[PDB]
């Protein structure tokens, strides 16, 4: 319960709006108890007139209270499921914004889970889940609780014990029983949820390994296992019917308890009087019409765990501290960039050596550098540190003769340009894909780094606004990462990280590729990793290395010239 | 015409799946209505005589049990029509489940593998489970809507026919308010509800890619995409539901009308002003009421449709995916009933092959390779050339449309469950299906000594890191293998794979991102099995295919050059190529 507060508060943005939409539930369960309650007690009053008392009936009274009780009773509800509906898409809106600016600073490290792709629609399903919190807990629970009380107030002018009684029925069962049903199905919904866990477990490993499966004939076997989980996940569903069925028979059962009641007590006197005539109906049918309002209160409450559950996991994520802060300054960033290492670890430490002394790079403020490493032996997370992902624990990382971490995050994404190994392409146009890059660029200038990269292919059928991603026009790795380049020249930033191009390419697309680099570049200060020996004489000051630990460097003819690691890696393997 | 009509039939004509149930309750709807009637015929009486004819409650008890008894019995039927609703879905999910299992095993890894595993766990979990309150709670309404209704008419007409033409009068009112303008933006809302899915891809989206987002600084750029792609659909969607949410308002205007009227009529018939609708017997207080406490039950079956709108929109939505899933025409490799002779070494033949993805694209240009028994081949090329489209047509995963000939018998003509046997194969993925480590192994026959799984064990080299295990032989690999690395689970895999003979080995890249531990593990015991029988291997580790007498160059679909590594290396052609590319990996 105290888990909701985060979200509760996010209300504030839209408190009117919010609020009309629980006012306007209220007062159209109002008009319909009020309409009832009026006609019962209209029928018995003229009744006990008779003919005697037709001139002397006053129904003009009620004739503008049964009008009043029809237009804010059909009007009440149109407006009542427009405005909670608007009221519901404002705070989704917002919900998705507060989520995505508490996700971003923390985005590769704090939020790299396992299987993050898994969690991540994990995250989306929590967020739709904290939006119904609204309309399916708030509004159903706030509304019957104001309806009794109006009604427990304004049926207590004629007869206070038989209005406490009714209200008191209503308010028993509105705050005892919902409740009590979320306590009997706990249980139920425990394993409910574990063996829909192990149903999609298990479907999963039956539908990937079906090629492994069918090969060595046990696809039908583990079919049979899954179908077996699936009916003891439908057995666990049929109790949680079975008690969904137990709350809908007690709540027509409580609600007879008050008619019931409602016959028996206001026939010894409402009020005063001896004998009530037409306040007996008034009385009996408005304790049939009042109940209307608790028929969504079991489900709300039982909606409501549901909303706790995501509202914990949010808060796990959201909640989490940035370990990379930026300073808010404003500065200059230079049309050159001169990148200094001092005692850095290169890459993540293996085997735990511990003794790993940070390498001592130097790039110059034009010059190509090329860290060739050997495959599987470790991630670089070199170009993570050198983006701030997190800040380095071995040494210092200056860029341009200062700190890297004296620098705005503005100007620390204008300085450097790094094109990844997983590129994504977003689920947008192609010309969206591209003006992530520049925000602000010509239609026409945009085309042309297409056409520059090799991305010709792209432009033939709604060139610059075909859609990529899961809507189509999916791109393979050699024309996938032309995009990833095609980024980094329209971010035209005066530092360049290469990671790991040219890997998994033919010798085609590499060598299209590595002469890209070295002509469109020129200007630039690349650094890029590779473990791969191709095109690396164009790149000046070759870092050759292993186990994190510079063993030799210098231009490609130097490295030969010695006849040292790198020369047996041209002539030998 | 409608999409939403055709989304609609398709889910009743799944509904015949529990009909049984779907009968029982719509006959327990019809035991609701009586009783509706007879518990408002003894509170119209009961307060008839405690109002009109002061009769004190201690003389009423007869009617109050009757009346108790009567409630007692709606409460009865409410709990049994909610079970019985449950039966009704509960048996057409599973019968839509079993069909989209049982064509999701037809089509085979060939289609699976389009999609990720979980879209294929939504199509089968969330979608097919939100049709249940479809079956369960909305059939089961839209019968009782007609039901109830209409029976409370046949019993207010004897009492008052004035009372019953009031109900009536709005009974083809509703239907035409909520079919004129309804079906207009029920279609509209259909489409809102893909917006709303569709927009929900959207911050999907954003939120796997916020590591470019974070690299190009569009973070602030993004969170405003986020409100405008919101804006825009809410704008969208409230122009739609300014017209979809008339049928809610118009259904509570007919309803105020009708318990307006029947207390008007009655109200003032009592007065004496009017004097039709009775059968000149005179108006009684019992009559009265018995129309007024079921005035709201006859709108309360068409009140509560509207309560589960989700459940068939969410539905709809789920049909919607269901319906071009169960469909799409997809091309099943043809399966035939003949068997090999023996389990000796097998010869792979080709004669213009053309292998083929089940959606009908060819894979595989023509194929015109030979691979006699107990030789040992290797598939090279660049990626997307179709090699592991070549060893899954082997596999029978694929269809052809040329010649495949194994020991000369066609792969058409054999039967797969047979032909599978004979056959044993790694994979470019692990995927270890089974529970624990040992399962897994054991996958070829789960029945075999102990002494042959520490053979199998022994030779794969999944004995040497079996100690670092938290249990040992029987740990559990867990969800896709995640407790152990990708260069221990693929020995796992190559342990499958010898535990029995075969006559064809299929090795896919089997060291293809493995650490350089498990590349020399994997490679000993797979260059020593693949001397025992025929075996066709798909690799780019092209320094070591020496002893492999024959290597074929597949490009596009195409193989362009055979022969062995002494004269291809040297040949300057397609392999040289491949061979000097590969030469930079370090
Ligand atoms: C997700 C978020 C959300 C949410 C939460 C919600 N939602 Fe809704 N609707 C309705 C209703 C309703 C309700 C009440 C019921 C009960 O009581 O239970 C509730 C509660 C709710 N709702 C809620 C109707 C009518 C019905 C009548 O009355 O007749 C309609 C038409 C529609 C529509 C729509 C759309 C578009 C299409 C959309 C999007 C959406 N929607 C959304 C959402
Ligand atoms: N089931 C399928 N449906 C449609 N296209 C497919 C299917 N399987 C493969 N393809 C495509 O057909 C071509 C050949 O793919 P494939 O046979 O996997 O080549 P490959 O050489 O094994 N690839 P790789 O393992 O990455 O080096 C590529 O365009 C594939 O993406
Ligand atoms: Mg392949």
């Amino acid at each position: 319960m105290r888990a909701l507060l985060p979200y509760l508060a996010l209300y504030k943005r839209h408190k009117w709006m919010l609020s009309l939409g629980i006012v306007l539930a209220i007062v159209t369960l109002l008009a319909s108890i009020g309409l009832l309650t009026l006609s019962g007690w209209f029928l018995s009053a003229s009744a006990v007139a008779g003919v005697a008392g037709l001139y002397s009936f006053n129904y003009m009274l009620p004739a503008a209270g049964v009008r009043g009780a029809a237009i804010t009773r059909t009007a009440g509800r149109y407006f009542e499921r427009l405005v909670s509906h608007d009221a519901t898409f404002r705070v989704l809106q917002h919900l998705r914004i507060y989520t995505f600016s508490k996700l971003l600073p923390l985005s590769p490290a704090g939020l790299a889970r396992y299987r993050q792709g898994e969690l991540l629609n994990r995250v989306v399903a929590d967020v739709d889940t904290l939006d119904h919190l609204y309309l399916r807990v708030i509004s159903p629970l706030v509304g019957a609780f104001v309806v009794i009380m109006v009604v427990t107030i304004g049926l207590s002018f004629l007869d206070f014990t038989l209005a406490f009684t009714l209200g008191g029925i209503m308010l028993l069962t509105l705050f005892l029983m919902p409740p009590l049903f979320y306590r009997a199905g706990k249980s139920t919904g425990q394993n409910l949820t574990h063996l829909r866990g192990q149903y999609r477990q298990q479907l999963t490993a039956w539908l990937q390994g079906q090629a492994e499966l069918t090969i060595f004939g046990a696809s039908d076997r583990y079919r049979t296992q899954l179908e077996n989980t699936e009916i003891q996940w439908l057995e666990a569903q049929r109790r949680q019917s079975e008690l969904t069925a137990l709350s809908q028979a007690i709540m027509l059962l409580i609600g007879a308890l008050a008619v019931i009641l409602m016959l028996w007590m206001a026939s010894g006197g409402v009020g005063g009087n001896a004998q009530p005539g037409a306040l007996i109906a008034l009385f009996v049918f408005c304790a049939l019409a009042a109940f209307e309002a608790l028929a969504p209160v079991t489900g709300a409450f039982q909606h409501l765990g549901q909303v706790i559950a995501s509202a914990v996991r949010i808060s796990d994520l959201t909640d989490q501290k940035p370990e990379v802060t930026f300073p808010d300054t404003q500065t200059r960033v230079a049309d050159r960039v001169s990148l200094t290492l001092r005692d850095v670890q290169f890459t993540y430490p293996e085997q735990s050596q511990q003794a790993l002394k940070g390498i001592s790079l130097q790039v110059n403020a034009g010059e190509h550098i090329a860290i060739l490493g050997r495959t599987g032996c470790g991630k670089s997370t070199l170009l993570q540190q050198l983006t701030r992902a997190w800040d380095p624990q071995q040494g210092e990382i200056l860029l341009n003769d200062s700190p890297i971490a004296s620098l705005n995050e503005a100007a620390l994404r204008q300085t450097i340009s790094v094109v990844p190994q997983r590129v994504h392409l977003f689920s947008a146009t192609l010309r969206d894909n591209l003006l992530l890059a520049s925000p602000g660029s010509s239609d026409e200038a945009l085309s042309e780094i297409l056409r520059r990269v090799g991305l010709e292919k792209l432009l033939e059928d709604a060139g610059l606004n075909s859609w990529l991603g899961e809507g189509g026009r999916q791109l393979s790795g050699g024309e996938l990462r032309r995009l990833a380049i095609a980024r980094a020249l329209l971010h035209d930033a005066p530092l360049v990280l290469l990671d790991e191009p040219t890997e998994g390419l033919d010798a085609t697309t590499e060598s299209q590729i590595l002469e890209l680099l070295a002509e469109m570049m020129r200007e630039k200060t690349v650094l890029m990793v590779t473990h791969r020996l191709r095109g690396l004489s164009r790149f000046q000051q070759i870092i050759v290395m292993d186990n994190g630990q510079i063993i030799e460097q210098g231009t490609h003819a130097e490295l030969l010239a010695r006849q040292g690691r790198y020369y047996q890696f041209k002539q030998g393997l | 015409k409608s999409r939403q009509k055709e989304l609609t039939r398709w889910l009743k004509q799944q509904s015949v799946i529990s009909q049984r149930w779907l009968n029982i309750s719509r006959l327990l709807g019809f035991v609701s209505g009586i009783l509706i009637i007879a518990q408002a015929w003894f509170m119209a009486r009961i307060l008839q005589h405690m109002i009109m004819e002061n009769i004190p409650r201690e003389a009423l008890l007869l009617p109050f049990t009757l009346l108790v008894l009567t409630f007692v019995l709606r409460a009865w039927v409410v709990w049994l029509r909610e079970r019985v609703g449950y039966h009704a879905g509960q048996h057409i999910r599973f019968a839509i489940r079993r069909q989209v299992l049982d064509r999701l095993q037809q089509a085979g890894p060939a289609w699976i593998q389009g999609k990720p595993a979980g879209s294929w766990a939504t199509l089968v979990l969330e979608q097919i489970d939100d049709m249940h309150d479809y079956y369960a709670r909305y059939l089961p309404q839209m019968a009782l809507a007609v039901s109830v209704p209409l029976l409370i008419v046949v019993a207010i007409f004897p009492s008052n026919w004035a009372a019953a033409l009031i109900l009536l009068g709005t009974a083809p009112l509703i239907p035409l308010f909520m079919a004129l303008v309804g079906m207009g933006a029920a279609d509209a809302n259909r489409r809102n509800f893909l917006a709303l899915a569709r927009l929900s891809g959207h911050f999907l989206d954003r939120l796997r890619g916020m590591e470019t987002l974070r690299i190009f600084g569009r973070g602030e750029a993004e969170i405003e995409s986020i409100r405008s792609a919101s804006e825009d659909f809410r704008q969208r969607t409230m122009e739609v539901l300014r017209l979809a949410f008339l049928s809610s308002g118009i259904l509570e205007f007919f309803t105020s009308l009708s318990i307006a009227l029947v207390a008007v009529y009655f109200g003032f018939s009592y007065l004496g002003e009017l004097d039709f609708g009775h059968y000149d017997t005179g108006v009684t207080l019992a009559a009265g009421f018995l129309a007024l406490i079921l005035a709201p039950e006859f709108f309360q079956p068409l009140r509560d449709l509207g309560t589960f709108y989700h459940a068939k929109a969410q539905a709809v939505g789920a049909a919607d995916s269901l319906k071009t899933f169960m469909e799409t025409p997809l091309a099943h490799p043809q399966r035939g009933e003949a068997e090999l002779a023996s389990t000796d070494p097998v010869t792979i033949e080709a004669e213009e092959l053309f292998i083929t993805s089940p959606e009908g694209k060819t894979l595989a240009g023509p194929l015109n390779f030979t691979l006699p028994a107990g030789q040992r081949a290797v598939l090279v090329g660049r990626s997307g050339s179709g090699k592991s489209s070549l060893l899954n047509a082997l596999s029978g995963f694929l269809s052809y449309q040329g010649s495949l000939r194994i020991n000369g018998i066609e792969l058409r003509d054999l039967s797969p469950e047979s032909w599978r046997k004979h056959l044993s194969w790694v994979g470019q993925n692990p995927q270890l299906p089974a529970a624990t480590l040992r399962d897994n192994v054991l996958l070829a026959r789960p029945d075999a000594s102990e002494q042959e799984l520490q053979a199998a064990l022994d030779n794969a080299w999944v004995s040497e890191f079996l100690p670092l295990l938290p249990q040992g032989v029987d740990t559990p690999v867990g969800d896709q293998a995640a407790r152990l690395s990708v260069g221990q689970a693929q020995r796992v895999a190559v342990a499958r794979a010898l535990l029995n003979p075969c006559s064809l080995l299929l090795l896919d890249e089997p060291a293809a991102s493995l650490d350089a531990h498990s590349e020399q593990r994997v490679m000993e015991a797979l260059n020593a099995a693949s001397l025992r029988q025929t075996t066709l291997m798909v690799t780019h580790q092209l320094e070591d295919l020496a002893d492999w007498d024959v290597i074929w160059v597949m490009q596009d679909g195409r193989i362009i050059e055979q022969g062995r590594y002494a004269e291809l290396s040297v040949a300057g052609g397609p392999f040289a190529t491949l061979l000097a590319h590969r030469q930079e990996e370090i």
